[PDB]
């Protein structure tokens, strides 16, 4: 009949450990789950618990504990994996009751970029004179993308690319603007290495 | 078998308009619901039924009918569609225990069907700086000037669709009132880049207007469609 998570997003570093707090208001004997979604399919079951052992297991060492006691069924994670990234709900059921949502936890965990070289690139769409952007990238899980400011200018929050290589994990976000002459150095004027596109055959 | 189907997977509707969400399944549980996810409630139950033939008011039941017709059969019907009720929605299939879910259904109700517009797609080359330091070359694609958020972006290499090395933003931006945009990199090797047979093309499948529907404006009906922007490797120095 209800479900309370208290932290809507949780940013963790790759290597750290995880815990999502579940507080739920239940007449009976409450039914406990955690359900876990990937960008945009639907949820898939993480771990349940119904009776007997208090600490339920899921997939990958997570864990979560029911409490009478305290009403509560905390998921946690020893260390958490890029790969864990996902929103986690929390529900409760119970004998003849519907499954009840909490409103979720994103989790965001940040990959180790062991050496970042941050640079800022203005590329160009060819087919559109005057079209280009800026590409920030290579930059370090730690530090915080700038905030769009004006009108007619955007800059995307960061996301990480993956090669099939071992390292090759890149942070990046993209900005443009509508704007007559504003350079890539200032609408990112918060960071390192700015290589301009001068172009050079050899 | 293993499976939970919605359909459609996404959908425009005009205020006063009937919309039915259908969802089947091929587990043969006696149990069927509909979840609506909206930023902050995460899902909220609207219907539900404990077998063919019954339905069973969820919590925001108001606006909504279900009808379980057969046991693999759940449907929601917006008998007279409002604005508050574009979401995404999600149907699941129940053994009293754990729930097996669909993909989900994106759903717009507008006030003006003429704000419904396709994207622009551009594809921004790979900077030259980028390559020549690190040996591998970013591509950017970049859509925008779509009304509704309805799309998923792909890439092409050779005719094969790509994943290794793509990162694409997980949601929509909203750019104006009725407006969004959204890009994604793909990051190959220099290699690779400077190899003029090879073939990159950037699509966005757009869904809009169905062929059925009337489109009131003096323009092409924003039906659904796939629009893509290309490039193609360049040699160097
Ligand atoms: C740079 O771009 C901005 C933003 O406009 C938007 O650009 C993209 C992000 C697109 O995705 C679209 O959503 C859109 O084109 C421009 O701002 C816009 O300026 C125009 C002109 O002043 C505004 O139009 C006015 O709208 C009012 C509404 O009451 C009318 O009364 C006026 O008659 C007039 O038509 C428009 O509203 C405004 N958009 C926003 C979101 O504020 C900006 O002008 C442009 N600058 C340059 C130098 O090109
Ligand atoms: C249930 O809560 C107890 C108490 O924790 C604190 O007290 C609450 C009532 C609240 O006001 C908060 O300040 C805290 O949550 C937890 O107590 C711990 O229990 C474990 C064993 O379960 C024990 O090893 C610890 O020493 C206890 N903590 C202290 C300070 O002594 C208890 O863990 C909670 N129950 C479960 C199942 O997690
Ligand atoms: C847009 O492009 C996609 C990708 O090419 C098309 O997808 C195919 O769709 C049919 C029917 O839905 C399937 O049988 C194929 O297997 C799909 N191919 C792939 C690679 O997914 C899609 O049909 C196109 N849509 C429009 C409206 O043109
Ligand atoms: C990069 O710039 C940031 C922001 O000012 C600064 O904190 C940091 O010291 C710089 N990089 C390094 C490696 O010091």
């Amino acid at each position: 009949q209800s479900v309370t998570q208290p932290d809507a997003r949780v940013t963790v570093s790759e290597g750290a450990s995880l815990q999502l707090r579940c507080k739920y208001s239940y007449s009976a004997t409450p039914y406990l789950f955690w359900y876990v979604q990937y960008p945009r399919q639907g949820l898939q079951l993480l771990l349940k618990y119904y009776s007997g052992d208090p600490v339920v297991q899921g997939v990958n060492g997570f864990e979560a504990e029911f409490s009478k006691s305290n009403s509560s069924f905390h998921l946690r994670k020893a260390s958490v994996h890029w790969s864990d990234s996902a929103v986690y709900f929390c529900a409760v059921s119970g004998f003849a009751s519907a499954l009840t949502f909490g409103s979720g936890t994103k989790v965001i965990v940040l990959p180790y970029i062991q050496n970042p070289e941050p640079a800022v690139y203005a590329l160009k769409d060819p087919r559109s004179q005057d079209s280009t952007l800026c590409l920030f990238t290579d930059f370090d899980s730690q530090i915080n993308v700038p905030k769009t400011m004006e009108s007619g200018t955007f800059i995307t929050d960061a996301t990480v690319l993956d090669m099939k290589a071992m390292d090759s994990k890149s942070n990046g976000a993209i900005a443009w603007s509508n704007q007559t002459s504003f350079t890539c150095q200032d609408i990112f004027k918060e960071t390192n290495a700015t290589y301009p596109s001068s172009d050079v055959p050899c | 078998e293993a499976a939970v189907t919605q359909s459609p997977r996404n959908k425009v509707a005009v205020t006063g308009g009937k919309v039915t969400l259908s969802c089947n399944q091929t587990n043969n549980h006696n149990n069927m619901y509909w979840y609506r996810q909206d930023t902050g409630h995460g899902l909220r139950l609207i219907h539900y039924s404990y077998g063919a033939g019954s339905t069973e008011k969820g919590d925001i039941p108001d606006g909504y009918k279900a009808s379980r017709p057969s046991q693999e059969n759940f449907s929601l019907i917006l008998e007279l569609a409002t604005p508050s009720q574009t979401s995404v929605y999600f149907c699941a299939s129940g053994g009293g225990g754990t729930l097996y879910f669909g993909a989900g259904t994106r759903l717009s109700v507008l006030e003006d069907l003429r704000n419904v517009t396709p994207p622009k797609v551009s594809l921004f080359e790979p900077s030259k700086a980028e390559i020549a330091n690190k040996q591998k070359a970013t591509l950017v694609c970049l859509a925008r000037g779509f009304f509704p958020d309805h799309v998923e972006l792909s890439w092409w290499v050779n005719g094969k669709e790509v994943h290794s090395g793509v990162s694409t933003d997980p949601q929509a931006y909203k750019e104006s009132n009725y407006s969004y945009c959204l890009s994604s990199r793909l990051r190959v090797s220099a290699t690779f880049w400077h190899n003029p047979r090879n073939h990159f093309r950037c699509q966005v499948q757009f869904h809009g207007l169905s062929e059925e529907d009337k489109w009131p404006e003096g323009s092409p009906k924003p039906v659904t469609q796939n629009i893509s922007a290309e490039a193609w490797g360049r040699a160097d120095c």
